[PDB]
RNA sequence: CCGAUAACGAACGAGACUCUGGCAUGCUAACUAGUUACGCGACCCCCGAGCGGUCGGCGUCCCCCAACUUCUUAGAGGGACAAGUGGCGUUCAGCCACCCGAGAUUGAGCAAUAACAGGUCUGUGAUGCCCUUAGAUGUCCGGGGCUGCACGCGCGCUACACUGACUGGCUCAGCGUGUGCCUACCCUACGCCGGCAGGCGCGGGUAACCCGUUGAACCCCAUUCGUGAUGGGGAUCGGGGAUUGCAAUUAUUCCCCAUGAACGAGGAAUUCCCAGUAAGUGCGGGUCAUAAGCUUGCGUUGAUUAAGUCCCUGCCCUUUGUACACACCGCC
């Protein structure tokens, strides 16, 4: 065996995620294991705002850099063992992932 | 019928002047049980009409600085000045409003950019819109400056302005600017 | 105020109103539709101002003789 | 001097104890997210960083 | 019952050597008083089990008088050590509270005493200028000009 | 560095590009310094797509 | 017509369970009440003399809203503003020890008990005296 | 007006002119009883309320900053 | 006699302030955050939670029963969100349940008065920028 | 776990790596014809692509 | 942009673009988000209600042992375009009002040719030239200084009070952060001690899992005060106690008890501003071992006036005059 497996994805750009996990959990309907629905956490946003001259001397002017982070959930629950069927990650760079047992 | 407060039913208050008839908003669609409504009443010019006039006073009677959000607090002493206003008059309060409102907008201004000789220039008649505005403002000054340094509390203070501006007695700070108002005017024709 | 409608927009919908005659009509939902597949619009903002612009020109073009 | 005094004083806090990764100062470091970077450094360094300017 | 004056009213008392109004309320009256605030008003009318809703003038004499022992003699009273003003004195070490002008010539000798020593704090104030470390740049030059 | 400027150029333009610009800027010739500049072809300035239009150096 | 504490005036309610914990005297009460101050950011202490009959009416009318909380939730519950003279306002907690003790004098009283987790609760006891004085300020106010 | 030294505590010349002639006019508030009598104001408070005890004023608002009276109904 | 599953869920949202109203065919019965709805804070303002209510009588709500839950806002917006989520509910009750006949004759008095009571307000808020102390105060400058 | 960072200080690193590499790269193949540096990151492994357009050197 | 048109074909900028806000009871999902339903409790009822009411009390991913996505989260999509009507307009470009509509002008980022002897060599292993280089202008160590005060100016905070202050109760937010390569320095629930600042042990959280339903402030509801430099104001100053650090004196910060100074709405002038705006009001981040009157963002309450003009200060286009071209701060 019995096993159940929580995976997270975590990147940056949404177009790299949304395809990461649109095939990840297309594999899975043909190899029939019962998948839990993508859990969308709430994105954290990374926000520096420095000044924009490197000096001193000017209008005040700011500079505001905004980095996006981006966190699916998806769970692998078979009834039977799940390890072996899905060895494989298929993964890109820009994302990454992370295997949780159901016990971790 | 909309029992504005809870009381003081609004069908029997009428506008002694067609001028201002249009402009203010006592009438039964502009009929409402509270003075507190955030409808938008600054999006578009000629939209400061169909808003109550009774919350145009709650809206004007926060000013310098320490009251400049507070509604609660406005809403509650218009609410115990008109009762105030109910028990020294025995009329009804929004009938006080309307007559004080129209008593207090000076008729007539002076502007001009030129040479001026006491204040302004050019005698100028003012418009129905401006009557009510100034009026409002007025009567919110002279119920401010009595109630800054006196025992009397704002809900009093602002009765006997609107009082005094309802039968007209020189004594109203909102009538007494006017009568200056109309005399400059008058000098500047 | 400020509804002016700049070169790219006037022109696309002067060349596809044209050579599409056949294929539009005078409604903005259903011309907004058409010019999905005989053009390649990057943006939705750009091609509903563009299907604005076409029913009005097919509304002059039902009447006069227009430049197109 | 000797072992004992070269680099005794303490700097286990403050400005003093913490410099630039990249330019090596002690003024201007952001330490947010344990960035550790300069002022300056840290505008040079953003688009390769991942930071991008949306508004 | 909001009555009429009592015959016995004192319109200015006299405690210690400092006069208090009677047309005030009785905690804040004391606080004319110096070194009496009006935390250490609130507190020792407590302790004397007076009542706080009459006014100053119409105590009894022999209640001000209650009242001003008590004040004077905090150690005895369960007031507590932390609420004192001359806490662990320089000079003796003792837990004193004092509300007269004995406050002022012990300000004095806290002054001589730093000025004797010349201490940097000693000396500012010979000098008339701030002790606390804060900036003269622009501040305190009302009293200079 | 005004013949050096034109086979760079030449050559990003002869690879196949929609336009170039290179600015040169320091103590050329005298010693006050200038900046001159070499642009051919399209080239757009402003808002998102020249994050993914041109290339900057 | 059964009444809860939630279907009645909250101001009326805390008023009538001090009167009743007045009432009765087996509310544990220090020796510094007359003289602390109930917050660090209060410059003067409270009016009334039976402000710890307030205290422990009021928070035991919050441990029947939400349980769970200990000394540091119930100090921020009666927190509220500093003016610290010229420098701008700040939020500052109330007196640790005067929530702490209001809560211990409960256990005496043996209307609030601690949890399997951090925190105290209400007992069943607790519980019913909380709504059975609600009652009786529910029928006065009506009547 | 330079300082209006009220009247803290009562005095007889007072007291009765608070018991005849005070409940009989419409308004009747303590700013209003304060200014008229030259008494303080916080004994218009109490004097106030203790008329409420003896029944021959009525209350309308209750408010912690406008609290309004009024006199008894004639007719 | 014992029909379930009439329930309709509305919410009704004003300044960042959002209250769902969960309709059910029951008796007489208005309650949000498990209170009643005149045992409230803003007692100034209670008449604007009356006005719906008032507007279209007792009878209406009488085989109406609402329970109301707010998480987020504040005080005022409070009341914006619950005086919108209450009338929308109903709305959506006849809606849904009898014919729209009653539910236009229901919905034309709320949107004749006030507007709010089935729109929310759109405006939330603006954002500060760097050149002075809020959205747009600008920061006072000087020149000698 | 505790021992494992926070994925808002990690992410923060990884661009600290890049912008690293790429400055690094940029200094010892400057002369080299150097273009970029793409990362192809696994857990097992991480790999790091030159693109570079005289590889010969 | 339409139209004329010695021009035609273009290019950049503007626009377009990206992000952000507002409607989607439409779709995908959610034990790190919850809502209904059901079953246990716990209490108030009991005259009896009984599907009565309430509970952030517990359960139904403690996988066969509920459903659902409205609330919450975040992806895919729609939706708004001067689209419809009337008037105006060369009836073209477009403009005005209105119905229906969530919205008929949401705020920002980016931002052209050319230029300034504008600022930075005190951001850099960016750097030319000059200077110093062993009694160093390298570097380290100790102390002081950058704080120093007859005065002037600038940005702000606090107030001058009763639309208030004090005391008690009530009762609602959203950004965002939180344990470290070097690098030592985390965010803190709970229990106990003390009046407070604080201390001691259990823990949790590398985080929609814990802090945290961020029980914020303002405000609201009651008390006292009562037109006085008063219970407004807390400046200056004495004594005492803790925390951070190796070091607190020139007081680091915080607490308590003491004093209670000017200040009664401020001349000439002058700043900013049009809708969720000003203003009130607090909360995060940066700085930080210690810390905000600074700044950067967030949230609550929420208006008055105006939908115009070139009068003042300026800007753009055309014409015009010029003895200006370092360009009227010119020339003479
Ligand atoms: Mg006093
Ligand atoms: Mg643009």
């Amino acid at each position: 065996a019995i096993h159940r497996i929580r995976i997270t994805l975590t990147s940056r750009n949404v177009k790299s995620l949304e395809k990461v996990c649109a095939d990840l959990i297309r594999g899975a309907k043909e190899k029939n294991l019962k998948v839990k629905g993508p859990v969308r956490m709430p994105t954290k946003t990374l926000r520096i705002t420095t000044r924009k001259t490197p000096c001193g001397e000017g209008s005040k002017t700011w500079d505001r850099f905004q980095m996006r982070i981006h966190k699916r959930l998806i769970d692998l629950h078979s009834p039977s063992e799940i390890v072996k069927q899905i060895t494989s990650i298929s993964i890109e760079p820009g994302v990454e992932v992370e295997v949780t047992i159901a016990d971790a | 019928d909309i029992k504005l407060f809870g009381k003081w039913s609004t069908d029997d208050v009428q506008i002694n002047d067609i001028s201002l008839q249009d402009y203010i908003a006592v009438k039964e669609k502009y009929a409402k049980y509270l003075p507190h409504s955030a409808g938008r009443y600054a999006a578009k010019r000629f939209r400061k009409a169909q808003c109550p006039i009774v919350e145009r006073l709650t809206n004007s009677m926060m000013m310098h600085g320490r009251n400049n959000g507070k509604k609660l607090m406005t809403v509650r002493i218009v609410k115990h000045a008109f009762e105030i206003i109910h028990l020294l008059t025995g009329e009804n309060p929004l009938q006080v409003l309307v007559n004080a409102i129209i008593n207090s907008g000076p008729r007539e201004d002076s502007t001009r950019i030129g040479r001026a000789g006491t204040v302004r220039r050019q005698a100028v008649d003012v418009s129905p819109l401006r009557r009510v505005n100034q009026a409002i403002w007025l009567l919110c000054t002279g119920a401010r400056e009595a109630a800054f340094r006196n025992i009397k509390t704002i809900a009093e203070c602002l009765a006997d302005e609107l009082i005094n501006a309802a039968k007209g007695s020189s004594n109203s700070y909102a009538i007494k600017k006017k009568d200056e108002l109309e005399r400059v005017a008058k000098s500047n024709r | 105020m400020g509804r002016v409608r700049t070169k790219t927009v006037k022109k696309a919908a002067r060349v596809i109103i044209e050579k599409y005659y056949t294929r539009l009509g005078n409604d903005f939902h259903t011309n907004k539709r058409v010019c999905e597949e005989i053009a390649i619009i990057p943006s939705k903002k750009l091609r509903n101002k563009i299907a604005g612009y076409v029913t009005h020109l097919m509304k002059r073009i039902q009447r006069g003789p227009v430049r197109g | 001097g000797h072992q004992q005094l070269y680099w005794s004083h303490p700097r286990k806090f403050g400005q003093g104890s913490r410099s630039c990764r990249v330019c090596s100062n002690r003024h201007g470091l952001i330490r947010k997210y344990g960035l550790n970077m300069c002022r300056q450094c840290f505008r040079q360094y953003a688009k390769d960083i991942g930071f991008i300017k949306l508004d | 019952m909001s009555l009429v004056i009592p015959e016995k009213f004192q319109h200015i008392l006299r405690v210690l050597n400092t006069n208090i109004d009677g047309r005030r309320k009785i905690a804040f009256a004391i606080t004319a008083i110096k070194g009496v605030g009006r935390r250490y008003a609130h507190v020792v009318l407590r302790k004397a089990d007076i009542d706080l809703t009459k006014r100053a003038g119409e105590l009894t004499e022999d209640e001000v008088e209650r009242v001003i022992t008590i004040m004077q003699n905090p150690r005895q009273y369960k007031i507590p050590d932390w609420f004192l003003n001359r806490q662990k004195d320089v000079k003796d070490g003792k837990y004193s509270q004092v509300l007269a002008n004995g406050l002022d010539n012990k300000l004095r000798e806290d002054l001589e005493r730093l000025k004797k020593i010349r201490a940097h704090r000693g000396l500012r104030h010979f000098w008339g200028l701030r002790v606390r470390g804060q900036h003269t740049k622009t501040t305190g030059r009302r009293g200079r000009t | 560095v005004r013949r050096a400027c034109y086979g760079v150029l030449r050559f990003i333009m002869e690879s196949g590009a929609k336009g170039c610009e290179v600015v040169v800027s320091g103590k050329l010739r005298g010693q006050r310094a200038k900046s001159m500049k070499f642009v051919d072809g399209l080239m757009i300035h402003s808002g998102d797509p020249v994050n993914y239009y041109v290339d900057t150096a | 017509p059964g009444v809860t504490v939630k279907d009645v005036n909250q101001q009326e309610f805390v008023r009538a369970l001090a009167a009743f914990l007045k009432k009765s005297g087996k509310l544990k009460v220090p020796e510094w009440v007359d003289t602390v101050k109930l917050a660090k950011h209060k410059e003067l202490a409270p009016y009334d003399e039976n402000w710890f009959y307030t205290r422990a009416a009021s928070t035991a009318r919050h441990l029947y809203l939400r349980g769970g909380a200990g000394v540091g939730s119930m100090t921020k519950i009666y927190g509220g503003r500093q003016r610290n003279g010229v420098m701008p306002s700040h939020f500052s907690r109330g007196s640790k020890s005067v929530a702490r003790r209001v809560l211990q004098a409960l256990e005496g009283l043996k209307m609030v008990e601690k949890d399997q987790d951090g925190g105290r609760k209400l007992t069943p006891q607790g519980q019913r005296d909380l709504d059975r004085i609600a009652g009786q300020v529910a029928a006065a106010n009506k009547k | 007006r330079d300082k209006l030294n009220n009247l803290v505590l009562f005095d007889k010349a007072t007291y009765d002119k608070l018991c005849k002639e005070v409940p009989n006019y419409k308004l009747i508030t303590p700013a209003v009883v304060s200014e008229r009598l030259k008494i303080r104001g916080s004994l218009a408070r109490a004097a106030l309320q203790e008329l409420l005890s003896k029944g021959l004023i009525k209350l309308v608002s209750k408010h912690r900053a406008q609290v309004i009276y009024t006199r008894n109904t004639k007719g | 006699s014992k029909g379930p599953l009439q329930s309709v869920q509305v919410f009704g949202r004003k300044k960042t302030a959002t209250a769902v109203a969960h309709c059910k065919r029951g008796n007489g019965l208005i309650k949000v955050n498990g209170r009643p709805l005149e045992m409230i804070e803003p007692r100034t303002l209670q008449y604007k939670l009356l006005e719906p209510v008032l507007l279209l009588g007792k009878e209406r709500f009488a085989g109406v029963d609402i329970r109301v839950r707010v998480k987020g806002g504040g005080h005022v917006a409070q009341i914006y969100a619950i005086r919108q989520s209450i009338s929308k509910a109903l709305v959506a009750y006849y809606q849904k349940y009898v014919d729209e006949a009653s539910k236009k004759e229901i919905k034309d008095i709320l949107i004749q008065y006030d507007r709010t009571l089935l729109v929310a307000d759109p405006r939330r808020c603006e954002s500060k920028k760097f050149g002075g102390p809020g959205a747009r105060a600008r920061y006072q400058k000087s020149y000698r | 776990m505790a021992v494992q960072i926070s994925k808002k200080r990690k992410f923060v690193a990884d661009g600290i790596f890049k912008a690293e590499l790429n400055e690094f790269l940029t200094r010892e193949l400057a002369e080299d014809g150097y273009s970029g540096v793409e990362v192809r990151v696994t857990p097992t492994r991480t790999e790091i692509i030159i693109l570079a357009t005289r590889t010969q050197n």
